[PDB]
């Protein structure tokens, strides 16, 4: 079973997410936050496998989060709605396992997950340099 | 001499740069909004219609309430889309001034206005009452005139919006063109009900100059 | 002062006006992204409305428009990613892009060195210098017969500083704002910025902006 925080400041998109990963068999959300910091304090004291996490939240981002967890051994998926410019760079230097699309159907998703704890990195090619 | 025409060129020239920057200001001022608005709510609509497919059968009742949300997510996406312009001020008679210039092209007759002309300020039931019958007068330019030319004037003087749609076809009436149950004499009753008028002039081609109060 | 009283009359009127075109804008904006999703949103709430009203009685039609629903939304949000993309205008990095394939199309060398890159700048202050820096590199190919362009960008202070200089001759008058050069001027002094000249040893700009 693969353990899931989700970090994610819109409580209906939060919410939405963790009711789409919890009807996965070998999947599980073990606590919700969000803001960067609720991030950061969750995965340094419960160590779930995985965090998924939104870029803009108020107080700390998931970029800025991301960087203060870069050593622990979570794997981190980002998830985002647009691509602004250098979110990329920063992404892939905070070392993410994953930079991904909030709205990518959601067996993507699970796949995004699974993918990244085989030790893969799975980054949207939207959200890269395209066309 | 007409060396001013060059400087009064030379200043409107840079107005209109300075007034393409403010829009530009304006242009990234919106994308935020949309970006958190539409992103959003459209990243919102997704999941929650892909959750509420994986429960059709499981739990048709939250499938059920996810739908329910979807659908109100995306009633108020279009309804903030439609706040970006927060102000309603003179705008169903400028879609009226839309759809009449795709009519008048489409059947060949030349349209006269001048779009800046166009009064704003004027309530919201005198500007429906306007659009209604600018669409009539026109429809009656189309229908009846064999005109090749139309003209449209749209002036705010002094406590009226005074409308003139003029037109160099023939006019096909009787002595008394104003019937009940249609356009001419509809358009003088609902103007006149608003203490507005309907005037006609046929003798070179048709013109019609329809009034409404401010208000 | 009685002048403090005057400045504050002078902003009001400059809001005032600023306040027609912003107004003007909005009502374009509006009709154009009205034109292009104002169906498709109608459209996924009819066919979200309708599934809820087949769950029970045809789970499979249900089944058959939350896939169209889900299609509808994907590609607005794609449509919308895009003209967001397409309000925010020319950016600086990209700018820098146009500037290197423009100088070598030219047989001009083209000089830069990244050195104290601008951290954040406004998107409007950032679309200002690519508009401005695009029009000093036009100037060079056109009337300089430069061999050689050196462009400096860098953050200096509170401001970000272009510097554009070529080893060609000057071309234009004592006074030469009449076009581009009073064009970039008025566009970042509007911005409370600055455009400065030397025409000594070929041409030099250095423009300025807040940031
Ligand atoms: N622009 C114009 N040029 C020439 N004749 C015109 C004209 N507008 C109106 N007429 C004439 O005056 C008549 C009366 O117009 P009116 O608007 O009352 O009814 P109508 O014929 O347009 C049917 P309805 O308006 O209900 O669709 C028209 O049938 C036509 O003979
Ligand atoms: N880098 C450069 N090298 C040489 N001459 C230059 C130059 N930049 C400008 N000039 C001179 O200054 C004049 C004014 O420049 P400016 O950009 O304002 O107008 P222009 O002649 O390029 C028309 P526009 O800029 O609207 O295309 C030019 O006509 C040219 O003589
Ligand atoms: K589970
Ligand atoms: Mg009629
Ligand atoms: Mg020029």
């Amino acid at each position: 079973m693969i353990s899931i925080f989700i970090a994610e400041d819109q409580q209906m998109l939060l919410g939405a997410l963790g009711s789409l990963l919890n009807l996965e068999d070998d999947m599980e959300v073990v606590g919700k936050g969000t803001t960067g910091q609720d991030a950061v304090d969750f995965v340094k004291k419960r160590q779930p496998d995985v965090c998924i996490m939104d870029i803009e939240m108020p107080g700390k981002t998931g970029l800025e989060a991301a960087e203060e967890l870069k050593d622990t051994g979570c794997k981190i998926i980002i998830l985002t709605t647009f691509a602004r410019p250098g979110y990329f760079q920063r992404a892939i230097k905070a070392g993410v396992k994953g930079y991904l699309l909030k709205d990518s159907p959601s067996e993507e998703l699970a796949n995004a997950i699974r993918s990244v704890m085989n030790g893969k990195r799975i980054y949207a090619p939207e959200l890269m340099e395209d066309l | 001499r007409k060396e001013r025409e060059r400087l009064e060129e030379k200043l409107e020239d840079a107005n209109e740069r300075i007034a393409e920057l403010v829009k530009l200001e304006e242009r990234q001022r919106i994308a935020r909004d949309l970006e958190d608005t539409l992103g959003q709510k459209l990243s919102l609509i997704g999941l929650k219609s892909d959750l509420a497919r994986k429960l059709i059968y499981k739990d048709p009742e939250q499938a059920a309430r996810e739908l329910k949300s979807v659908q109100q997510t995306a009633r108020t996406s279009l309804n903030e889309v439609r706040k970006i312009v927060s102000s309603m001020k003179g705008i169903r008679l400028k879609d009226e001034l839309i759809n009449i210039k795709q009519i008048l092209e489409a059947a060949d007759i030349m349209f006269i206005y001048e779009e800046e002309k166009w009064p704003e300020n004027i309530s919201l039931l005198n500007e429906n009452i306007l659009s209604m019958c600018l669409k009539e007068a026109v429809t009656n330019v189309v229908k009846h005139s064999q005109a090749k030319t139309c003209r449209v004037d749209i002036q705010q003087l002094w406590k009226e919006v005074v409308i003139t749609v003029s037109d160099d076809g023939t006019f096909k009436g009787e002595e008394n063109s104003f019937s009940k149950g249609h356009g001419l004499l509809g358009m003088r009753e609902r103007l006149e009900f608003a203490n507005g008028s309907l005037h006609i002039d046929t003798e070179n081609g048709t013109k019609l100059t329809m009034a409404i109060p401010n208000n």
